[PDB]
Formats: C-alpha cells, structure tokens, sequence
C-alpha cells in the first residue's frame, strides 16, 4: 500500500457514491487519525490492509501499523495551521491563533474553524511544519459553529 | 469497508488564508471521549 509520508483520505463505499468520513496522518510508516472517523475498524491503501495498532476512545484517538508517532506540542502562543482536507475539495492550510479548553485536568489548545464533520482527523501545524494534533473532537457553542481541540497523544 | 486516499504533504503555507477567534472555554471530557461546555 501507499506508505508516503503526508496527508490522506478516509473513505467509504457503504453509503451512497464514495463519501468522506474524514481524514488523517501518515508519519514513519504508522497512519493516525481520530477513534469516531474508523471506530478502530481496519483500512485499504491499494490492494495493502492497515490493522488498527493503539486507540483509545476517551483520547478519541487511533494508530495503525504501529504505535502512535506525532508528538510535538502546540507552544501555548503562536498562530498554527489546520491543513483542512474537505470532503471533494483540495487540501487548504488555515492559519488561526488556538484559544483554550480549560478542564479539571488541564488546559488545551483549540481552535474555532467550521468544516463538515468528514473533516475530523485533519492535522494542526506548527510553524516547522510538525503535526501538534488533530481536528474533529470538540465543542458546539451558541453560534452553532464548532470549536475543536488540537488533540495529540503520547509517543512512547 | 474503509479505504485511505493521499491528499498532499504536510508542509506551513506563507500567506495562507487567516481566520477564526481563539476562544477561552470551560470544559469537561466525558469517558465516551464528548467534549461539553461547563457553565
Ligand atoms: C462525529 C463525532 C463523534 N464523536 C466525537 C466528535 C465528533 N465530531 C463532530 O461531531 C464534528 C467534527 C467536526 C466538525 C463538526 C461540526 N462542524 C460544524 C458544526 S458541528 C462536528
């Protein structure tokens, strides 16, 4: 299967037409998305299978072929990029400054872009072009618009 | 059954399109992994 490094697709063929249940990393060889895009079910990259490796649904995080990769950490001041993939349009980066989701566990970046939910799993950059997280998992607010944490997980 | 798509590298754009607010939110992380708004 396709194993380069970048950004990628997740697709399905189980609705109508091929349709966008969001997105996702590939980073040495290990592809990353979010738990609620393949709720850990196995993926095809060409005639090539990619078993599910490490998830964890609280996290709402998975890894495939191996153990989780990405773990640089947004810095807490500088402007960042989603590279939004929308469901059948190009990959656009989107610059925005993440404001905070303060929790009893902790403080976390966020950041307040509308996409369609098939965007979910989209990384977040750093200025270095490092993937600080993903998008998709986050919040409703009175405008009806979304606010998405930057979530990472933990490289061992 | 689920299939994956290459969409491009991951590489900062100089003069991107620049957008949204940054928001500062109270909230809490159920065990289903659902973000909600504490008020
Ligand atoms: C499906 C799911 C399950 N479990 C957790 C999170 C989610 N994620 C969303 O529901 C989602 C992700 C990105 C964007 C949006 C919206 N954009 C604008 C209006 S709501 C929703």
């Amino acid at each position: 299967g396709e194993t380069t490094d970048g950004v990628y697709r997740v697709m399905t063929r189980r609705l109508l037409g091929s349709t966008q249940v969001g997105v996702g990393v590939m980073q040495e060889g290990v592809f990353h998305t979010m738990w609620h895009v393949t709720k850990g079910a196995a993926l095809r990259s060409g005639e090539g299978r990619l078993d599910p490796y490490w998830g964890d649904v609280k996290q709402d995080l998975v890894s495939y072929c191996g153990p989780w990769k990405l773990d640089a950490a947004w810095d807490g001041l500088s402007e960042v990029q989603l590279l939004a993939v929308p469901p059948g349009e190009r990959a656009k980066n989107i610059q925005t400054l993440p404001g905070i989701f303060k929790t009893k566990d902790g403080d976390i970046g966020a950041v307040a872009l509308d996409y369609p939910a098939g965007t979910s799993g989209s990384p977040i950059l750093d200025k270095c072009g490092r993937v600080i997280g993903l998008y998709g998992n986050g919040v409703v607010i009175k405008n009806g618009s979304y606010v998405s944490a930057i979530t990472q997980g933990k490289r061992e | 059954d689920m299939y994956i798509e290459r969409a491009g590298d991951i590489t900062w754009e100089k003069d991107a399109e620049v957008t949204g607010n940054s928001p500062r939110l109270d909230v809490a992380l159920d065990e289903s992994g659902d973000f909600s708004l504490v008020e």
